[PDB]
């Protein structure tokens, strides 16, 4: 199969890699069972404006992040670099929920990379947006002018805006070089423009409640995740593991390693997660990837006989007759004390070859006969005829030209 | 025996054939077949997958000139070898071990082969040895002889 | 006001990531080897208004309790922002109550200008506070986006010529790491002899060796000498 | 300024000849590499890593995971057929008489020795003692794995010494066909007769000669010291195959342009019509590293090959026979 | 006279103008100048590009 024929010739041929698959699932997560409270977040009746934004840091919780789901109608979940569906596995470190009253169909200047004029001088986001964007519409709360005044919208500034930076300003904009003292004279007023509302406005006009939180994905203990089981953690069985968000295989045994109090995590030469803590009482494991291989299969031929003999590399006969060599775990020949000329190699210097029943053979190679010859103070050893051979040398001289078509071959018609 | 010239045509062959079976593999487009991706899909949604089927295509082309170059090196370093060889051995005897075959060299005879060069050296080879007494020289009624 | 040197100190640990013997190059916020630092004499008041300009690297030699104090903020006037950080034998008091300020840091504590609505407290229990040795003491601060760590490590030294930051590798681990959005740029002490090593911080590749057990031997700072540049 | 050398100034005359007088018998010493390490790399496993959906959909991906195995496999047949082609040209192994009297010289430290278990010469104990988480187990979970060579030790150095057997008590014949016995006075006087040197030279001056030679073996075995710029040409093969393998640990830390670095943390942070444009990026960027290290293989192959070539045509000239090529 | 001689020179010149000139071609791109694309198009995509 790896080869495509039907007939194999005389040789060693790589074909696959020995592997062990996993036998089980770990999930162990962080023993908590208190709940994110959303009374003090968007599901409320006091909202904030762009002017004072609220954010409010979370500590750990439980809040499965499927639970707006039954939201007002138009709930929009445009997540930039994270999915929707996907937020019930994650385990983020800190949240960071933020709420504001921005109106009008400038709603898609609060995601990046858009340059308005309320993500100009009335917000802004860093171009990571590790969280997602929950907006829906804010009519039968809004409709009273009473709100126009509590919903306040900042002006232009002399220089732009920072992300996660609160813009609460009271002065006087100065133009220029000319400064208006206070009074609002020529192009110079307070960054204090109230939105404007009306019951029966447009659909384009109607406000919209945005909220932006975002989260933090790296090395830092998690606090909050979404609520799923805990199983048994076991030492000597390659199996699955989910430890706070890191998903992979291998075995978990004990480690004798010196985790300093605040290091969680732990990387090898090539940056790959070796040893990890769990989230439940400290204790220090060892991520170890499975026991893993490689095979190779000796063959004497397809139309000579129809025995082969696995040779998986880089094993002990005691991780899969049987030989064990210096290159793997020969299984399928028989070692002889004999010694004849390399037709098959193997490595080490224990080639293979099919002699005789007629069974597949391993022997260390012969490097030739041994001749001893007689040295003595005066003997010499002068030849008396001659034996004229003709050998022959096989030697390329060149190699069939060749020429490509880029208009045919990377393009067709 | 004829296997040296065997190995450059297989390996040329096998070169061309994976090169145009890498023409039936989609390098991360909905099939490996333009013109469907161009029918049924509109321009700017089909632009990505057949930007990645002819990047993926220009790699795979590069890495055959590449290999292509190295194989060529190869053989450049070969047919010198061979050069060397027939102007050394051919025209004229060479005092070499193992250059113009195995033991003494005394003549060396060119033949065409395809992509290749077959010789025929001719070596001398003793046989039918015997043992004897040696001496660095004799002895005179006192001068010293030494073989010549 | 004096000034003196920073051989190879004010290295810390950037992430919290274990590694065995490894050479790791991070674009953190260290400090600048062989830096001018200002030492100041708060036998005597020395109460500066030192700027906190991407950092600091706070030292201290003293006794007993000399110095337990170091209050932040920016516009500290009536309606700023802090972080009051004492360092008495029960625990911390970290707040990061907008408060009165008053222009007199002096300390038991007296200063107690005002009390009102707050944002954040901490009662953490693990404080942050042989004779001869009496005590080598430093405190590296840094403002992030997110929370306000702080680095620090007690390690004894020895008695010498007059007080100045000593010869020897130290790296320095993490005590606390209180979420915070304060936009302090400023800096005061507080205490009721002083080292008062106040270092800036900045920008720079720092290549720092880890051994075995987990800790830091050496680092070089890729910007002294064409060698270290090299290295 | 670069300092080109001494100067020197012939005096040229129409009669005048420089005839010398006296032999100094010096053993120089040459390095050529001759084999490398051969690697084996694992396409399921260093692309993909415990990351199962990964295979699947780099299955989709060309036969880049065959055409790569199958350079590194005929590369460590190539490195593996270099040390036949060199250490191996005599079929019958030759053995060293009992009694050592080859003429008045000193062949004690290029035969080997069978006090040792490893059946070597003291000259090559001193080589084999210069060029040399462990790095190696944690390129091996990697993909990157180190092949062991064909012939071991015992059998290069039993040919070496099937090489220099031959050499001592035959003279070239045993290169060309049958070991001929021909004393070492005799063959000394013979391959001198062969530079122009009359045989009436080394019979006369043969002890001179003898401790000539020895000398020379001896400040050979100074010149192999503790000095560690003299196994240079072996020591950068290694190096080179180091500083390679570790350059191909480092680049699965590198966003080749997505969200992340993990096989396992883009699929399950982002949903498959999202997932196929960030973990495709990732996998570009690793075949395409490991396209640079298989054709950077194949350079150094190439190189190694022609430096193999030239040892056997060392061994073959100087070694086997008399070379009246200079220098 | 010399061909092997001019022939390494015009291998060299002609790989440093391929490789100088391969700058002014779009990899599958809007454009190539660096600064329209990181400026005139759009921030997000211009990462992309
Ligand atoms: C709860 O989690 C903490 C976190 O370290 C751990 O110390 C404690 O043992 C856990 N308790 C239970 C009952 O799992
Ligand atoms: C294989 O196992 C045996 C017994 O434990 C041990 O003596 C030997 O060194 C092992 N070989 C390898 C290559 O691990
Ligand atoms: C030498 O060998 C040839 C054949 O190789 C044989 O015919 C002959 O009898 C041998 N002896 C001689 C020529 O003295
Ligand atoms: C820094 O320290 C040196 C040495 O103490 C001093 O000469 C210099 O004035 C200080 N300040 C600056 C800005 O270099
Ligand atoms: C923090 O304080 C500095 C000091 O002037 C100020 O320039 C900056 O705008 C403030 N905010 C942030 C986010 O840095
Ligand atoms: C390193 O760790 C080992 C672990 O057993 C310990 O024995 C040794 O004392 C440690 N060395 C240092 C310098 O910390
Ligand atoms: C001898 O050598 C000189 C050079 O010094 C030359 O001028 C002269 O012609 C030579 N005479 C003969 C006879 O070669
Ligand atoms: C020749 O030179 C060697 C130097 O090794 C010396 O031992 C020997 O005596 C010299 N012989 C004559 C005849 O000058
Ligand atoms: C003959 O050779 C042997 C060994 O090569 C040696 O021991 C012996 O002394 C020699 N005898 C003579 C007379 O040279
Ligand atoms: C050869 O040299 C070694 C140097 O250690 C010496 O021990 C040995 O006796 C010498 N052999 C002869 C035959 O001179």
């Amino acid at each position: 199969c790896t080869l495509k024929s039907f007939t194999v010739e005389k040789g060693i041929y790589q074909t696959s890699n020995f592997r062990v698959q996993p036998t089980e699932s770990i999930v162990r997560f962080p023993n908590i069972t208190n709940l994110c409270p959303f009374d003090e977040v968007f599901n409320a009746t006091r909202f904030a404006s762009v002017y004072a934004w609220n954010r409010k840091r979370i500590s750990n919780c439980v809040a499965d992040y499927s639970v707006l789901y039954n939201l007002a109608p138009f709930f929009t979940f445009k997540c930039y670099g994270v999915s929707p569906t996907k937020l019930n596995d994650l385990c983020f470190t800190n949240v960071y929920a933020d709420s504001f009253v921005i109106r009008g169909d400038e709603v898609r200047q609060i995601a990046p990379g858009q340059t308005g004029n309320i993500a100009d001088y009335n917000y802004k986001l860093p171009d990571d947006f590790t969280g997602c964007v929950i907006a829906w519409n804010s009519n039968k709360l809004d409709s009273k002018v009473s709100g126009n005044y509590n919903y306040l919208y900042r002006l232009f500034r002399k220089s732009n805006l920072k992300p996660f930076e609160r813009d609460i300003s009271t002065e006087i904009y100065q133009a220029g070089n000319k400064p208006c003292n206070g009074v609002a004279g020529f192009n110079c007023y307070f960054p204090l423009r109230s939105y404007s509302f009306r019951p029966t406005y447009g659909v384009g006009h109607q406000p919209y409640r945005v909220v932006v939180l975002s989260f933090e994905l790296l090395h830092a203990p998690a606090t909050v995740c979404g609520p799923k089981k805990s199983t048994n953690l076991v030492k000597n069985k390659c199996v699955n593991f989910n430890f706070n968000g890191l998903k992979g295989t291998g075995v978990l045994t004990e480690s004798n390693k010196k985790f300093l109090p605040f290091q969680q995590f732990g990387r090898d030469i090539a940056d790959t997660t070796d040893a990890v803590r769990d989230p439940q009482t400290l204790e220090i494991l060892d991520i170890t990837p499975c026991s893993f291989g490689g095979v190779s299969v000796i063959t004497p031929g397809t139309n000579t006989s129809n025995q082969v003999a696995v040779l998986y590399q880089g094993v002990n006969c005691t991780e899969v007759n049987v030989f064990q060599t210096r290159a793997g775990c020969l299984i399928g020949a028989e070692y002889v004390n004999n010694s004849y000329e390399c037709d098959i190699p193997i490595g080490a210097g224990i080639c293979a070859s099919y002699q005789t029943s007629q069974s597949i053979i391993a022997y260390t190679m012969s490097l030739g006969a041994e001749n001893s010859v007689a040295y003595s103070n005066n003997s010499i050893a002068i030849p008396t005829n001659f034996t004229i051979s003709v050998t022959t040398e096989i030697l390329p001289v060149s190699m069939t030209k060749t020429s490509v078509d880029c208009t045919m071959y990377i393009c067709g018609d | 025996a004829l296997g040296k010239l065997q190995d450059v045509v297989n390996h040329n062959a096998q070169a061309l054939n994976t090169l145009v079976k890498q023409l039936s593999s989609k390098f991360g487009a909905i099939s490996s077949v333009l013109n469907d991706i161009f029918s049924r899909l509109d321009p700017p949604e089909a632009e990505v997958q057949i930007d990645r089927l002819i990047t993926g295509r220009l790699q795979s082309l590069q890495t055959y000139v590449t290999q292509q170059l190295i194989r060529a090196a190869e053989i450049r370093a070969s047919a010198n070898l061979a050069a060397t060889k027939m102007s050394e051995c051919v025209l004229g005897q060479s005092k070499r071990v193992d250059f113009c075959g195995k033991g003494y060299h005394l003549m060396s005879f060119p033949q065409s082969a395809p992509h290749g060069v077959v010789f025929l050296h001719v070596t001398y080879v003793p046989a039918q040895e015997k043992n004897f007494t040696t001496a660095p020289a004799i002895c005179h009624d006192g001068k010293a002889h030494f073989p010549r | 006001p004096a000034y003196t040197n920073s051989f190879t100190r004010g290295v810390y640990y950037p992430d919290k990531v274990f590694r065995s013997s490894v050479l790791h190059s991070t674009q953190d916020l260290f400090l600048p080897f062989f830096s001018n630092v200002t030492w100041f004499h708060v036998i005597r008041f020395d109460n500066p208004v030192l700027p906190f300009n991407d950092g600091v690297y706070f030292a201290s030699i003293e006794k007993s309790n000399i110095i337990r104090g170091w209050i932040f903020g920016t516009t500290l006037d009536s309606k700023t922002q802090s972080l009051l950080i004492v360092n008495n034998a029960t625990n911390v008091v970290i707040k990061v109550c907008e408060f009165q300020f008053c222009n007199d840091p002096f300390l038991e504590f007296r200063v107690y200008s005002s009390a009102n609505n707050c944002t954040f407290e901490y009662v953490s229990q693990p404080f942050l506070m042989q004779g001869n040795f009496k005590n080598l003491r430093e405190f590296v601060f840094k403002n992030i986006d997110g929370y306000f760590k702080i680095y620090s490590k007690h390690t004894p030294i020895i008695v010498r010529e007059p007080e100045d930051l000593p010869q020897g590798f130290s790296a320095l681990e993490p005590l606390v790491d209180l979420p915070i959005g304060i936009n302090i740029t400023r800096f005061q002490t507080l205490l009721a002899a002083a080292a008062y090593y106040v270092g800036y911080l900045q920008p720079r590749t720092f290549l720092l060796k880890y051994n075995e057990n987990g800790t830091i031997t050496d680092a070089v700072d890729c910007a002294l000498d064409p060698l270290s540049e090299t290295k | 300024t670069m300092s080109l050398g001494a100067e020197n100034s012939v005096a040229y005359s129409n009669n005048s000849i420089a005839i010398p007088t006296n032999f100094t018998i010096s053993v120089t010493t040459e390095i050529l590499p001759v084999s490398m390490t051969k690697t084996s790399v694992d396409c399921t496993m260093y692309i993909c890593g415990d990351s199962t959906e990964c295979s699947n959909l780099l299955l989709q991906y060309g036969s880049f995971c065959t055409q790569l195995k199958r350079a590194l496999t005929g590369i460590a047949v190539e490195q593996d057929k270099n040390t036949q082609e060199v250490f191996a040209q005599v079929k019958q192994i030759y053995k060293t008489p009992p009694i050592k009297y080859f003429g008045g010289f000193n062949f004690s430290q290029i035969l080997p020795d069978p006090s040792k278990p490893s059946k070597r010469s003291p000259i090559e104990d001193l080589l084999f003692n210069k060029v040399t988480r462990d790095l190696i187990c944690a390129q091996k979970f990697k993909g990157l794995t180190v092949l062991p060579p064909l012939l071991t030790d015992e059998m290069i150095a039993q040919y070496t010494s099937a090489l220099l057997a031959g050499t001592i008590t035959s003279g070239w014949t045993f290169g060309a066909g049958p070991a001929l016995q021909i004393p070492f006075p005799m063959q000394m006087a013979y391959r001198f007769n062969g530079i122009g040197v009359t045989q009436n030279v080394l019979y006369e001056n043969q002890k001179l000669i003898a401790n000539q030679f020895n000398s020379a073996i001896g400040k050979i075995q100074d010149s192999l010291s503790s000095t560690p710029s003299a196994l240079g040409k072996l020591q950068d093969v290694v190096n080179h195959n180091a500083q390679a393998l570790n350059t191909l640990v480092k680049q699965l830390s590198s966003k080749f342009g997505a969200i992340s670095s993990v096989l396992n943390d883009i699929f399950s942070r982002l949903d498959p019509p999202e997932a196929e444009v960030q973990i495709d990026r990732l996998i570009t960027g690793r075949l395409q590293s490991l396209q640079t290290y298989v054709t950077q293989q194949l350079i150094r192959a190439a190189e190694i090959r022609a430096s193999a070539n030239l040892a056997a045509t060392k061994m073959s000239e100087c070694v086997l026979g008399q070379s009246k090529r200079v220098d």
